[PDB]
């Protein structure tokens, strides 16, 4: 609660805060939703101020054509941060760790509810511009 | 135990694994959290070679005519640590950074409108690197390591030898993956080869 | 009886550490062990004191 | 089968849950209803057995709470199992330590279900719903 | 890095072969027993079985093969098995962004129908020629020997057999590619046209 928030872009706020626990860190993407998805990239434009805040360099806005900047949490399936390996003591701070990553990935599983097509007011489907395709 | 199984590991991880194999110390399972000395350092020395090995450039990491855009409001464009190199796309480079901005120093100016067009090195990872070199930064690292901790002499006399054979393998993978030309395909003599 | 004296020179291969030797005999017959030898490559890189 | 509704007329009860569950902080129970309700467990909800809940009281179609509708939320933040240095491993603590992540993602694809969803001959079926708000 | 987690008797007798390089006995079995030897040996040999492969080779470089994108995406995996993608004719376009090909000249990460690229992809220990099968356990047979047992002597003996292993190896393909000089080629097989 919640992996995947969404922020709102003026031209001059640059400093927005991460709410979810991310592990690693390289597992936080900000993507610059606006007009057109655009990824930002770990040092040129986006850093990380405090564990909890993902500084823009260039302070992006609508006059450059990007709103709403989308900063969600990707944990990675198959870069697992532990490995067992044989010969090796089992500290507990890798089980715990294993156990986090992989609950981790299931609670990003739980919020594809926010990705999907959406439900409106009754039943209705909607799709929020977001032409259907194939 | 199945034959049939296909899984995967960290490539980074297995990275500074190889780097503790070099120096001699039992394989460490998770580089996660900022106790275990080994693992920081080796991390480090593995990331701090990554930005030499490619920031010699290399025909796939010099990206060419990338079009950094400036700030609409202040005019000027970023200069960041992952911009490796930044050179003007023909000849005699004028751009050079002031204070973490790119600036003409031809024209002295700061100031940007509409953009300017580069070849930049960008710093990328381990993984997105040809195997050819993700073995490389590994040996090198694996002497800077066995260098600066472990120092006796005979493993690094043994392991500068490796580096070296990196090197070559290295180097000979891009004069393929190049492709360069004398005759064919160059600015020069491609245009005296008209008739 | 088959009793007799000599050196008995047996393959012991790996890290000193973690190989045993033990010796069990079950048999009617007498046993003498006088000495034990061993040989085996030393490489100690840090050189110590 | 995280969610599903037990739609009963009277005070009944009793309502079975078939979603095995870690704990009983996991099972939430709402009424469906004009309003949704979530039903706190102390004072609403009993588990006469892990299996079975039984509710007090059990409102009702007569009352605007109607239907009542029990889920299963696992909480992805609670971890159910701590490893520490030893402190004995028990092989009741692994198996449980992965059948919570096992929990979160089953009962987290079912939040798909819910909306479009696939039916088994491969076409996703709208339960007969009108999309608004498409483009050409 | 595809990771080992499968066992195989010809892979086997490799990593008794790395233990005899020490002078350890030989394992029964790669069990996952507390042997840390046997476990670095199997490191060793995995970490190197991607250099004998990525020196590229004539049978390892598949050559032409295509590369197909997944259709709803428009992306082709570009996995860790595939050691070096190049292109078939001269400077070749395809780079790693992400796990993607991506053409470094037109910027895109989408692909529609497929590339042909000349692909040098991981095969397994097993599926090697033998000249090549005795080189990457004695290749493997040096690093190992330098990085957990330092001696010396028993190096330098071992780097004039790696040497060798190398040569036999070369010799290997030299044969089996059969390259032409004259008649066989780009350039001069042209020329010699009447």
């Amino acid at each position: 609660i919640k992996t995947v928030l969404t922020y709102q872009l003026d031209g001059s706020n640059r400093d927005f805060n991460i709410p979810f626990e991310y592990l690693a860190r390289k597992f936080v993407v900000v993507t610059l939703i606006g007009v057109d998805r655009k990824v930002l990239t770990i040092n040129t434009d986006y850093r990380f101020a405090t564990r909890t805040t993902i500084s823009l360099t260039k302070a992006w806005g609508p006059a450059d054509g990007y709103t709403t900047i989308e900063l969600r949490r990707v944990t990675s399936t198959t870069d697992r941060l532990v490995d067992f390996t044989d010969g090796s003591i089992l500290r507990a701070y890798d089980l715990n760790v294993a156990q986090i990553q992989t609950m981790h990935v299931a609670e990003e599983a739980r919020d594809l509810t926010t990705d999907t097509i959406g439900v409106n007011n009754d039943g209705h489907l909607d799709a929020r511009g977001r032409r259907i395709v194939n | 135990r199945s034959y049939d199984m296909n899984v995967e590991t960290a490539a980074e991880l297995s990275a500074v694994n190889d780097i503790l194999a070099s120096i001699g110390e039992p394989p460490v399972s998770t580089l996660e959290g900022d106790a275990n000395a080994d693992a920081a350092n080796a991390r480090r020395i593995l990331n701090k070679i990554n930005r030499q090995i490619q920031s010699r450039g290399w025909t796939f990491n010099i990206e060419e005519g990338i079009t950094l855009l400036p700030d609409v409001y202040s005019n000027l464009i970023v200069y960041s640590d992952d911009y490796l190199s930044l050179m003007s796309t023909s000849g005699q480079s004028i751009y050079v950074n002031r204070g973490g901005y790119v600036y003409d120093r031809t024209s002295q100016s700061d100031r940007f409108d509409s953009g300017i067009t580069v070849n930049i090195i960008r710093l990328r990872d381990y993984d997105e690197m040809p195997e050819c070199f993700r073995y490389w930064i590994v040996t090198k690292a694996s002497r800077q390591f066995n260098n600066r901790f472990f120092g006796a002499p005979e493993v690094e006399g043994v392991l500068q030898e490796e580096e070296d054979e990196a090197r070559r393998l290295c180097m000979e993978y891009e004069m393929d993956y190049g492709g360069y030309n004398m005759l064919d395909g160059d600015a020069f003599t491609s245009g005296l080869l008209t008739r | 009886l088959n009793l007799g004296t000599g050196q008995y020179r047996f393959p012991v291969v790996g890290n000193a550490k973690f190989n045993t030797v033990y010796i069990l005999s079950d048999e009617t017959t007498p046993l003498n062990i006088i000495g034990c030898g061993w040989e085996g490559n030393y490489l100690r890189r840090s050189s110590g004191i």
